[PDB]
RNA sequence: AAAAUGGCAA
RNA sequence: GCUAGUAGGUGGGGUAACGGCUCACCUAGGCGACGAUCCCUAGCUGGUCUGAGAGGAUGACCAGCCACACUGGAACUGAGAC
RNA sequence: CAGAAGAAGCACCGGCUAACUCCGUGCCAGCAGCCGCGGUAAUACGGAGGGUGCAAGCGUUAAUCGGAAUUACUGGGCGUAAAGCGCACGCAGGCGGUUUGUUAAGUCAGAUGUGAAAUCCCCGGGCUCAACCUGGGAACUGCAUCUGAUACUGGCAAGCUUGA
RNA sequence: CCUGGACGAAGACUGACGCUCAGGUGCGAAAGCGUGGGGAGCAAACAGGAUUAGAUACCCUGGUAGUCCACGCCGUAAACGAUGUCGACUUGGAGGUUGUGCGCGUGGCUUCCGGAGCUAACGCGUUAAGUCGACCGCCUGGGGAGUACGGCCGCA
RNA sequence: UGAUUCAUGACUGGGGUGAAGUCGUAACAAGGUAACCGUAGGGGAACCUGCGGUUGGAUCA
């Protein structure tokens, strides 16, 4: 599993005494062949986070249907303020897209895309509109079938 | 054949002339709906036959007057 | 329009080994290839992005001695071109007659592969060309001009050609000092160490 | 008012479809029934049937796969406030080809892919995937 | 909006005024310094910033700043302008170009001299 | 019942 | 809101040629919120730059067209020029 | 023919953004596109060593488009962030239930004419390569006409009852 | 006394006669303005008494315009659901109010809660801020400013 | 004789910026008289008061 840290932040909570500070990580997995999950970790320290994050991560990974390195079509997702397109690319096209998505993209197993962030590109919210594009992906096979038809007429 | 066009007489007033207009249905170019435009021609009227809210045919013909170049062929309809 | 620094530092900065020695000898003998160039060379800092990518197309430029403008007129070419704009990229590469020469055995290393061609020791097709960026076409013959034969780099060069794995899509005769370029070089033959995703990226940034 | 009855059938596909509705009905038209044909032909909708003659009613037969609709998304291209039409060159390709636009031809409501065969344009009546 | 009202009132781009009017679209201009003095920078910064007060060739009359360490700029020295405002210096849109016409480069610098017309020693 | 005020800093 | 040769007609003259082009007489028209009139700015195009595209910006060089030739005005000669 | 001879600079190194330290200075002098930096241990000023990026150039300024889905046709919004007219009637305008026939305006298909050449793009050819030059094609998304198609939209005619 | 609208039941009738609406027109709280009335109570202004450091206030005692009527003007309000109008569609629960058929139905309007969905969140949730269609109005960083200038309107 | 545009003009209106100035304390908590909207009158100033309106008011033991 290829795992990719995407950013690390650090929050505050204000307390009588004074502001108590720590940290958020957000990581993606991925087996780069169409399975990636995504893990959110806060600890007081940052490895702590990071690992809190890459557990998640690993416990939280959907499947994702990959053509040969690429979409199986033109993809839309949407989390929160997010909103992300993503378009099958021809074979050495590379990933065309933002840092959020790009870790996401990589991961999964994905080699050629061409993609574009509208709206917030906030990375939380990022990852999410994009596994979001990614889960909600048809494959021929699966049209076909829900059709009653066969991948030949389809 | 001849080239001819088909419009509302909108004014009968002048002697041996009338006002036609001619509607032109015309995708806009950004937006792409199909809009009404409408082009206006002085024509000639020999008989003085056309009359307001009438519907004509028209052809071009030579400069009869510095804003005529079209002549009646028919009345398609009476108002 | 050449650089002209110290060789070691370009590998040592990519951490691989560029072939900017003939390698008679190992470069870890020569340099500490592992460690970068400078003071704080031993530091490692940790690498962005835009970092992995500027420095694979670095790395690659610094393999066949290409500017930046040419490199990305390259870039250019190869998307233009049909098919994978990465594979055609490393393609364009290849077919510079300075490459090809290096690649026969005709030259220890593509910087001595370059003063032989600048210097007008070498033949395509029986006419001269000093032109290092010239690009040769599958069944073109390289071959060294008779007065340049006596050389006696060249004949250093075929021997340390030897040593080194020889190229599929190249057919070389030693003594004649002649080569065909039989055809363009597949991704398959050229090293998997290159990551040319990477650059093709770096240039839609 | 109702001033696009064609946008309300595929409306009350959608609706009916999240609702998990097993048939939806609703006044008929020829041109509704066309597109129902269509909708049965390329297998998003099981069936449909028409009863009445004074006032007729359509009634089509929603498909689940998987406890999923088939119909993920069903839009209005052409509208009457904006009318949609395409040369057979530039006929749309809807999820890369794994969904249908319907198109009405000269030689009738026919799939985008029918009509390319045909090698005819038309208005383009509405997305399904 | 709706396609009809747009038919009716397209989209409108916005002005996008220049932040150098004085320039007219040049990549410098020359003038004449009316005056040559020193100003406080705005909060939170302190120091006295140099800045001249300059009479353009085409009739404009603005502040610009004289960057680097000393300069021989007086009142009647003919300088060249060119863009680039100074963020903590109000109503200060140019700087002047310094190792050109009148203003000399800046004494003893070794890096960046380009930026402030010193030749290479 | 009355009960005003407290430079910007980091 | 704009317009009295103004818009149209009849006849005469004029032009290489149609024509308010000009003139006499007659009619009262004609234009305009699908922006007339007025104000400001501007040579137009093939193209050029940018952009995934749709757009946006631009019209130097090269080629087509137009306009001008100290400023205002005028004709003459000529197949053709004001 | 003779000889490495005659031929390297410019910007940058706090984050964005590839590249770090020492010394000097001490809210000064100065830097600065933005966020900001400087009040005695400054990777941010100035110099030096080292490094990064470019290279016969390199920076700066001006200017256009991009990123800006930030005028949103493609492709945005309006309870509280900017945004529903105080409410309504209503002309122009936009849009309109269902059936048949007819028309063929829109629309669609084909053909013809035109859409200068250059340019752009593709496949080639020529200058040692390239830039550059050049052959043929494609394209010029347009406009007009002719001949067809008739589902949809429009026109016309006759209806229908579900809207009114 | 004169008069507008809404809703229900069962039939009959007309036969798309519809929806929206720039400009236009009408209506439009309170205060205010004009003319003529009226004037108990209340009460801007005003006066005095307190309170207070001061107290042009809050509190007290008074008190004029005004509040009322006729007619004309003004044309604005957090004129708010801060939610344009019309139509279709999409799980429920408890109420209110008003019809109607045979305890069970079936209409109109309305209150609360909540499901999916939607939303930045708060929340909205068949009376949508859900899913769609038609048409209109409007927005494009904060100040400067809903101000200046010009126009139109108004007695002001 | 008009229109329009530009420059300029004693003085004057409001706006902005700048010292740790002077006078108060109007708003934010029930901000110590809930706030705010329209309007009218008044007052060194923030504002106060009347009339109607809104909740984008706290409290309820
Ligand atoms: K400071
Ligand atoms: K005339
Ligand atoms: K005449
Ligand atoms: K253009
Ligand atoms: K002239
Ligand atoms: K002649
Ligand atoms: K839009
Ligand atoms: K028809
Ligand atoms: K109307
Ligand atoms: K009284
Ligand atoms: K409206
Ligand atoms: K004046
Ligand atoms: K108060
Ligand atoms: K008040
Ligand atoms: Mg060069
Ligand atoms: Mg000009
Ligand atoms: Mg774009
Ligand atoms: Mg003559
Ligand atoms: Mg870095
Ligand atoms: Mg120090
Ligand atoms: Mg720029
Ligand atoms: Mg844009
Ligand atoms: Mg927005
Ligand atoms: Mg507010
Ligand atoms: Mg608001
Ligand atoms: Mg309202
Ligand atoms: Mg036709
Ligand atoms: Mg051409
Ligand atoms: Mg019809
Ligand atoms: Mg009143
Ligand atoms: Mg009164
Ligand atoms: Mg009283
Ligand atoms: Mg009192
Ligand atoms: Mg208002
Ligand atoms: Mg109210
Ligand atoms: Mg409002
Ligand atoms: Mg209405
Ligand atoms: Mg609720
Ligand atoms: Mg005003
Ligand atoms: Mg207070
Ligand atoms: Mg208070
Ligand atoms: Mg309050
Ligand atoms: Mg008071």
């Amino acid at each position: 599993l290829q795992e990719k840290l995407i950013a690390v932040n650090r929050v505050s909570k204000t307390v009588k005494g004074g502001r108590i500070f720590s940290f958020t990580a957000l990581t993606v997995v991925g087996d780069g062949n169409g399975r990636v999950g995504f893990g959110y970790g806060k600890a007081r320290e940052v490895p702590a986070a990071i690992q809190k994050a890459m557990e998640k991560a690993r416990r939280n990974m959907i499947n994702v249907a990959l053509n040969n390195g690429t979409l199986q079509h033109p993809v839309k997702g949407v989390h929160t303020g997010s909103r992300v397109f993503m378009q099958p690319a021809s074979e050495g096209t590379g990933i065309i897209a933002g840092g959020a998505m790009r870790a996401v993209l990589e991961v999964a197993g994905v080699h050629n895309v061409l993609a574009k962030a509208y709206g917030s590109t906030n990375p939380i919210n990022v990852v999410r509109a994009t596994i979001d594009g990614l889960e909600n992906m048809n494959s021929p096979e699966m049209v076909a079938a829900k059709r009653g038809k066969s991948v030949e007429e389809i | 054949k001849i080239r001819t066009l088909q419009g509302r007489v909108v004014s009968d007033k002048m002697e041996k002339s009338i006002v036609v207009a001619i509607e032109r249905f015309v995708k806009h170019p950004i937006y792409g709906k199909f809009i009404k435009r409408t082009t206006k021609l002085h024509v000639h009227d020999e008989n003085n036959e056309c009359g307001i809210g009438d519907v004509v045919e028209i052809r071009e013909c030579r400069p009869l007057s510095k804003t005529k170049s079209w002549t009646l062929v028919r009345v398609v309809e009476k108002a | 329009a050449r650089y002209l620094g110290p060789k070691l530092k370009l590998s040592r900065r990519e951490g691989t080994d560029l072939f900017l020695k003939s390698g008679v000898r190992a470069i870890d003998t020569k340099c500490k290839i592992e460690q970068a160039p400078g003071q704080h060379g031993a530091r490692k800092p940790r690498l962005s992005d835009y970092g992995v990518q500027l420095r694979e197309k670095q790395k690659v430029r610094r393999i066949y001695g290409v500017l930046e403008r040419q490199f990305r007129n390259y870039y250019k070419e190869a998307a233009r071109l049909k098919g994978n704009t990465g594979e055609n990229l490393l393609a364009l590469l290849e077919g510079r007659l300075d490459n090809v020469v290096y690649r026969m055995g005709f030259g220890a290393t593509r910087a001595e592969a370059r003063q032989l061609v600048s210097h007008k020791a070498i033949m395509v097709n029986g006419r001269v060309v000093n032109i290092a960026s010239y690009q040769v076409s599958p069944n073109d013959v390289v071959s060294i001009r008779e007065k340049a034969k006596k050389q006696s780099r060249v004949k250093a060069a075929l021997e340390l050609a030897e040593q080194r794995e020889k190229p599929t899509w190249l057919e070389v005769d030693a003594g004649k000092m002649e080569g065909t370029f039989k055809r363009k070089p597949e991704r398959s033959d050229l090293s998997a160490d290159i990551n040319e995703h990477l650059i093709v990226e770096l240039y839609s940034k | 008012s109702m001033q696009d009855p064609i946008a309300d059938m595929l409306t009350r596909i959608r609706n009916g479809q999240a609702a998990n509705k097993a048939a939806v009905t609703m006044p008929s038209s020829k041109l509704k029934v066309a597109i129902a044909n269509v909708l049965k032909e390329e297998g998003f909708i099981e069936d449909f049937k028409v009863e009445g003659d004074t006032k007729p009613e359509l009634e089509l037969t929603l498909k689940y796969f998987q406890g999923k609709a088939v119909v993920e998304s069903i839009q209005r291209v052409s509208r009457p406030g904006l009318r949609i039409y395409k040369r057979k060159d530039e006929l749309p390709k809807v999820m890369a080809g794994l969904g249908i636009a319907v198109v009405s031809t000269s030689k009738g409501v026919m799939t985008d892919r029918a009509a390319r065969q045909a090698g005819l344009g038309g208005e383009i009546i509405c997305y399904v995937a | 909006a709706t396609v009809n009202q747009l038919v009716r009132k397209p989209r409108a781009r916005k002005v996008a005024k220049s932040n150098v009017p004085a320039l007219e679209a040049c990549p410098q201009k020359r003038g004449v310094c009316t005056r040559v003095y020193t100003t406080t920078p705005k909060k939170p910064n302190s120091a006295l910033r140099k800045v001249c007060r300059v009479r353009l060739t085409n009739g404009f009359e603005v502040t610009s700043y004289i960057g680097g360490e000393g300069h021989n700029l007086q009142e009647h020295s003919v300088i060249l302008i060119r863009g680039g405002r100074v963020k903590d210096l109000p109503g200060v849109r140019y700087h002047t170009v310094r190792g050109a016409l009148d203003c000399s480069g800046v004494k003893d610098r070794k890096q960046a001299r380009s930026k402030y017309g010193v030749k290479r020693p």
